[PDB]
């Protein structure tokens, strides 16, 4: 009952899973053997959201990793937690994609969804009831981006019912990552504003502050970063797993949250998070999770929410507490600064809890918001694509899988349309 | 022989059933394994062919996430497994969903329950609505049902106890509008019903608990104490033995005026009981008290049409008439001139009984006060404020659309308002 | 919540920027209504 | 029955209410922790289920450091812990704050406990309120509380032991202002006023008590003294019992003049207490004695215009009847014409209680004295003159105005003076 | 309740905002690992005026020490008590100041404000009641003169109805540490003109005497000089934090000290003061302390009272002792040099006292003196400013900030209008 299928697109996404996948395990007590090896009986009662029962005890993912250029996945493959995935959910191309939007979406991509989506579907029907999709991308490159998206599309009609998540990588607005890297971003976006319940942003930016001002980490690798989208990932799906005092379904978080179909991007952050230093000064209450969560810092993507309106928010907290220190606590906030949160809506923000916190604490939180500052994003997006679109550089590449140009423009005027809904809805 | 049928729908629904079926088995040293070591339970339960005491209640949701810990506590040996009944995906705080989609798939099993939950019953005193107004289960799914117990029965009687949303506490955001629509179905359909916030419950157990870690299974533990008050003349001997019939005809003066406040007295620490006597008349001016009520309205703005009180204890009439006699008086208390009476009063020789691990005190004196009072305008006209705050920009709306509704039911559950808070001004 | 960046910059302090204004000495709202007679004026010789 | 509802409002409030009820609890043998080894205390107390006797009085403050001294102190167990009302943040000495700012929250909070204290009495004789008049607690609330007293219950007997800012000893520089807006407010809302000055005690204290290291918690020991010596025949049986409508029926002679002066008597040490027999004569020619008086004034600068006696311990009628008679025919006392009576005399058989480690000497003879002369028209004029001093300059109003006041709440405070100034010459009428 | 914060802004700032927390940590029994070791529950009471719980049982204090050049933070940090501080409160910036009001102020402080107020209501709302802030200044300085008013100019606009006071260390009268004091000082006086409550005024000068006469000490380390700082900074709070006879919060001593919204620069001391021989020959009673404080030499300012009027005074007693003895005292004073006093204030003078002296002593006073000699300071250094900026030396190092002239004559008019507010309330 309840189950819930996970994709993992490109090579961030086969490499963010390798993290959520390690972290997901150890939390049900599994062994990189795939058998369970916990204590409580409250690890096996919902173990059937992500894994399948199997003959001696094993407990298999119910994750696909797709990609082309197999390579990475030959790194996962042989990891410490490579051991527990079905050989037949691993489905790849033997060329390249090339940070290119167009091959990824058109040509190769189209050559493995007749593949893909018997991998897919051989195990969303083994859910006796399906909950929803949830992917990992990663808006620069062209394998997570391109096959992502076009992935979607095929999945949006098939299962119209149930709902797909986007727990979408963007651009870093200071340094490019690829040089290519807008032409991707926006035919990608194209794809997001009409094929998908709920998307969230991160930013590998952000991401270097909360572990060089947060964490005061000193060498943050990925494999650091990757332990953080995997806390917020773990983080939603709680309610689902653990029972609580006030559960919070994955449906019910998007109906308390998107007011127009459209704007289905949040923004993501994750509490508490110490030194190893600090964590013998500060405490541990729902007034610390509370403030650290609502800061303009932890908010794992590069845009300041004080430059726009909360239109709402959510809470998913974990551990045995006051479920009226919550309550108060997100209330006082709303009428305290009352600047920043929009007016026809009255109260803007879901609280959720959870009987069990993370393995290793005792209280924790997960944030989500959906501002008004997410348009920066798109601002600075939509000029970067501008100023070389408008010379046609880099173009050829594109061309040359028959891509058309409108598919260009069309993808500047559905963002150039979404960064004016963002503003409507902000009178500042 | 005077036996009542006790529902409860949603998650405050069963989150309030463990309160209350904690107390009855307490109250009557009925064992969690059903046995114990007549009319003293067979108002609650039944008796099987041999030696088992089963209760007669039915345990309704969508999520099995908080049905199954009743099949895993202690209370598992205790209730027939098709009273718990649980469905498979939730109503996701969606009135629609909970009425239109989900609703209409399970009532059908539902009904056959209580059919086979009314035939043992000789003589049904009336139904026991448990409701939580503000999530998709408990207002999509108990309209829906409430119409169906008005088609098969209709002259026995539903007492209605629904939690109802606070001002400041809002655990949602789309709670405004299901509470709304709520009203259109309950209000022609239930003969009686009390309101409760879970707000004022908790400056409840601020000032006179004095615990500072108020939590849901908290407050229940007040509820409990509520309906425990509410029929013991039901199952417990004493002076003036109030059934419903008798409770209902003195109380509801008009069709539509249904809609009453609670209160409780007295609700003090296991230690401050060393620094009073709570005798009789103390004890009826706390009940009368603004800051005792369950619900946060302000009877000081409005007149009583009536009031109902049930007394506990060592109290003997003498007493009662005596205080009720001093409130008349009393200037603060303003009652509508049509009622120069306005008191049905209750007694009984059981006290209220305590559970280990609770926070009230054993005490020998005990008032639970039900008033119908036309100062419930007040938390009926925020929700008409809300409503039309949001509804302006038709925010959520595609959600409720989405599921096989239309835009008239919300100008229409509007209007409903509208007729109803003139009803509360025609009586000046 | 803070303000952004970039927006706590310092500005410019002119003389007197805070300093009291005495509004006047005016006759108040309410003069709250006494509520005990005043003493009699030494001559009402009200004994015959 | 016979039952008072106290009150303490400020520091010097509860600073006294640490005083009058270590002596009650030790007057009634009621242990520290509420109970004990009928009506005999039931004028203060109240038995509730379990053993306990909890007092009917109600501590209010917006200072925590000094509530929480009485929740941690020997007498914690006793008070209801709802009645020791306390604030987050203080008055700090300012009628505004006291008024306008803080006091406005609280009082809704403090009425529901006058409400559920008062249905606990069958008989309320009257409240009694221990005020400090001077800073911003005692002044700024106790004006906003008696307002709603007034409103609430009316013509109930509210009095007032409220201590008056001192003409030398003064540990403030505002007290001025704060003790002139307090006037209209008790005025025209309390039922009768006791006055008494911090230093008026502390001369007693050096000649008397010859105490040379004397601080406040030997002032509170002698207001115990007075109200114990006062309100004894509302609890202890006694010959020509007086209760508080008896008290101020004969003592009032106008709305408007309702102020009077104390003084106790004997106040001896335990060893001169050898050296002495302390007739009733004796006491009652130091009873009118102006340096035992509780107030910095002069009485033979004045007339007086009534005077009660509480007599406490062996005294018989036949005693008192002779002794006041002397007085009467004495030149130095003065009486106004219109009072050829000017005497209400009370007798109690039960003596005041010493505490253990007090200063006074166990005696079987005592003698409180309250008397409602006009020369109190002294006191009453220093105010006056140090209040234009200062308000001719503006200094320390944008503190006032800056809380939620304008200027004109000082002109009215400021005539109400003016107009009871001269009330207390025409009652010197003498024609 | 009564919650403080206390700002060390500046290397004066950082380095007797050392000595200050030396103190109180000993005054609370607690050691620099940070655990409390006292023998009383006293000190536990009130200790959260100054510090917050942590786990284990720990106090830490909450300072925010800022500071450019990050080099003299580095010796706290290294010091016996320098385990007690959060990390977090750390501010620094790698650009030195060069004893210049304008980058302090201009250009590096607009670039630290931002983690400053993130860093000051991180604890501005840990406190459930705040009282006021406090801060310890060096107004010859840049660091502590230019970030010390740009803060405050922040502080007061947020927390206006709130208390700052200021432990300013104005420019020496004879000796100038720093060339460019004039600058650094009306530009800063001019800031504390209009955001400031309370400003004491402290001189390197006197402290030395002080520490040679009164104290004849041989060589007066800057760790002596700060063992006096703090020991008054500590005799403000003793109410706050111990139990009085007489209490006086930290609000109540303004009003009662200011009388108009201006004239608050103060002037302190502390007795008893003595060498280690004259311990054995004075008494310690309350005609002494009061001998002391009133004299010319424990004015820790260089101020002479035998030159101007009183407007007002105090005292903070700490001891059990006779508050006879201290109203006696204090009023004789005014009576016999009754031309030191003026005339329309009757009396001029507030007189706390405490249960509770220092942990070392048995009986201590404080004194806090408001003059119209303070007006002699403001002659000295308006002499100086005026006389070097008409000729404009050293200005082209301000003018490089972006300042004006115009910022200049604002500055000297704001302080000579304040030099005659001196003046008129100095009728000789
Ligand atoms: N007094 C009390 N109120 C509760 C409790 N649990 C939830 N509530 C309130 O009930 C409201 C939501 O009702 P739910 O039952 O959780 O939601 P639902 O009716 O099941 O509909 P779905 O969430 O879509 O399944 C919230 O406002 C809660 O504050 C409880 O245990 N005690
Ligand atoms: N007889 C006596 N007088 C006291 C005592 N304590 C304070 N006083 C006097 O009360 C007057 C000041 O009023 P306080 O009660 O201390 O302060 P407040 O009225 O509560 O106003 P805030 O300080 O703002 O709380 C001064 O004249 C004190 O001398 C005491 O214990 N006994
Ligand atoms: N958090 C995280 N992000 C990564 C990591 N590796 C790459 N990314 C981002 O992934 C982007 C490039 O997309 P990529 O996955 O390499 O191309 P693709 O194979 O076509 O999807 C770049 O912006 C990288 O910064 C990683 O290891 N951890
Ligand atoms: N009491 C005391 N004063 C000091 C000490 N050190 C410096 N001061 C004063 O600090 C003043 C200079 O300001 P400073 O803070 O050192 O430089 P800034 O960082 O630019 O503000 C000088 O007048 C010093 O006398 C000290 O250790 N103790
Ligand atoms: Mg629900
Ligand atoms: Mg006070």
């Amino acid at each position: 009952m309840r189950e819930i299928v996970h994709i993992q697109g490109g090579q961030c996404g086969n490499q963010i899973g390798a993290k959520f996948w390690e972290v997901v395990s150890d939390e049900h007590g599994i062994d990189p053997t795939g058998t369970y090896h916990g204590d409580s009986d409250l690890q096996l009662e919902r173990i059937n959201v992500y894994f399948n029962e199997a003959t001696g005890g094993r407990y298999v993912p119910r994750a696909i990793l797709m990609d082309l250029e197999p390579g990475t996945m030959d790194s996962v493959r042989s990891g410490p937690y490579g051991q527990i995935f079905r050989p037949d959910n691993f489905v790849f191309g033997q060329t390249g994609a090339g940070n290119n939007w167009a091959k990824g979406h058109y040509t190769e991509g189209a050559e493995l969804i007749d593949s893909v989506l018997d991998v897919v579907r051989k195990e969303a029907e083994s859910c006796d009831c399906l909950q929803g999709f949830q992917v990992c991308h990663s808006l620069g490159g062209g394998t997570g981006s391109g096959m992502g998206t076009l992935l979607i599309s095929k999945i949006r009609e098939e299962y119209p019912d149930r709902m797909m998540l986007t727990f979408s990588v963007v651009p870093s607005p200071k340094v490019s990552d690829t040089v290519v890297e807008p032409y991707n971003a926006t035919l990608s976006v194209h794809q997001l504003v009409e094929n998908a319940d709920e998307c969230m942003v991160l930013d590998n930016e952000a991401l270097y502050d909360i572990c060089f001002r947060t964490l005061k980490l000193t060498t943050p690798t990925f494999g650091d970063l990757n332990h953080l989208i995997s806390a917020v990932m773990s983080g939603i799906t709680c309610c689902l797993r653990f029972p609580g005092q006030l559960n919070a379904d994955l449906r019910k978080l998007a109906v308390n949250l998107i007011p127009f179909p459209r704007l289905h991007f949040f923004m993501v952050g994750f509490t508490p998070l110490t030194s190893r230093g600090s964590q013998q000064y500060r405490a541990l209450t729902v007034p610390e999770l509370t403030q650290q969560m609502w800061d303009a810092k932890n908010m794992m993507c590069a845009a300041d929410p004080r430059h726009g309106r909360y239109l709402t928010a959510s809470a998913l907290f974990r551990g045995r507490m006051s479920t009226k220190e919550v309550d108060e606590q997100m209330l006082n906030v709303q009428n305290k600064n009352s600047s920043y949160f929009v007016e026809w809506i009255p109260n803007n923000v879901k609280s959720s809890v959870c009987d069990i916190p993370p393995k290793g604490l005792k209280m924790s939180a997960t944030f989500i918001g959906n501002s008004t500052a997410i348009q920066e994003m798109f601002k600075r997006v939509s000029e970067q694509f501008t100023a070389m679109f408008r010379r046609k550089a880099f173009l050829h590449w594109y061309t040359g899988e028959g891509m058309d140009e409108m598919e260009f423009t069309e993808a500047e005027s559905n963002m150039n349309d979404l960064v004016s809904e963002y503003q409507q809805y902000q009178d500042a | 022989m005077r036996e009542v049928i006790s529902i409860h729908i949603g998650q405050a629904g069963i989150q309030v059933g463990n309160a209350c079926w904690e107390l009855y088995c307490l109250e009557h040293g009925i064992q969690p394994d059903g046995q114990m070591p007549d009319d003293a339970f067979n108002t609650f339960f039944s008796e099987t062919g041999a030696g088992k005491h089963v209760p007669r209640c039915i345990f309704l949701d969508l999520e099995p996430t908080v049905v199954d810990e009743v099949r895993t506590g202690t209370y598992r040996q205790l209730f027939h497994p098709e009273q718990l009944i649980s469905g498979k995906e939730d109503a996701a705080n969606n009135f629609a969903r909970g009425h239109y989609t989900i609703g209409k798939e399970i009532v059908d099993l539902a009904l056959d329950r209580i059919r086979k939950l009314a035939d043992n019953c000789t003589g049904l005193q009336g139904f026991l609505v448990f409701n939580a107004v503000g999530g998709g289960t408990g207002s999509g799914l108990g309209s829906l049902l409430l119409e169906r117990l008005s088609v098969d029965y209709g002259k026995k009687s539903k007492l209605g106890f629904t939690v109802y949303p606070s001002p400041q506490v809002s655990t949602a955001v789309v709670e405004p509008y299901n509470s709304v629509l709520s009203t259109h179905s309950l209000l022609e359909h239930t003969d009686v019903a009390v309101m409760l916030d879970n707000e004022a419950i908790y400056d409840i157990c601020r000032r006179s608990l004095d615990i500072e870690r108020p939590t849901y299974t908290n407050l229940n533990r007040l509820i409990a104490q509520v309906i425990s008050s509410l029929t013991a003349s039901l199952r417990f001997d004493g002076a003036l033995n109030v059934d419903i019939t008798e409770f209902q005809t003195n109380l509801v003066p008009y069709p539509r005026i249904h809609f009453m406040l609670s209160s409780y007295a007295p609700i003090i620490s296991a230690e401050k009981a060393y620094h009073e006597q709570l005798s009789v008349a103390e004890i009826t001016n706390a009940a009368f008290e603004p800051a005792s009520m369950m619900v946060k309205c302000d009877p000081r703005h409005g007149k009583y049409m009536a009031c109902c009180l049930m007394y506990r204890g060592d109290v003997v009439p003498k007493d009662v008439n005596a205080s009720v006699a001093t409130i008349k008086t009393k200037r603060t208390i303003q009652f509508v001139d049509w009622c120069p009476t306005g008191f049905k009063c209750g007694i009984n020789y059981q006290p209220p009984t305590v559970v280990p691990g609770g926070d009230l005190a054993k005490v020998q004196r005990a008032v639970c006060m039900i008033s119908n009072s036309t100062a419930i305008g007040e938390i009926f006209s925020r929700l008409d404020h809300k409503f039309d705050l949001m509804y302006a920009k038709r925010a959520f709306v595609h959600w409720y659309v989405g599921e096989g509704m239309e835009e008239g039911e919300f100008s229409e559950a509007r209007e409903d308002l509208a007729a109803l808070e003139k009803d509360f001004e025609e009586v000046g | 919540m803070g303000r952004p960046d970039g927006a706590n910059g310092p500005a410019f302090l002119h003389a007197h920027e805070k300093e009291p204004k005495l509004p006047s000495p005016g006759p108040p709202s309410n003069p709250k209504q006494k509520i005990r007679p005043p003493v009699p004026a030494k001559e009402e010789k009200p004994t015959m």
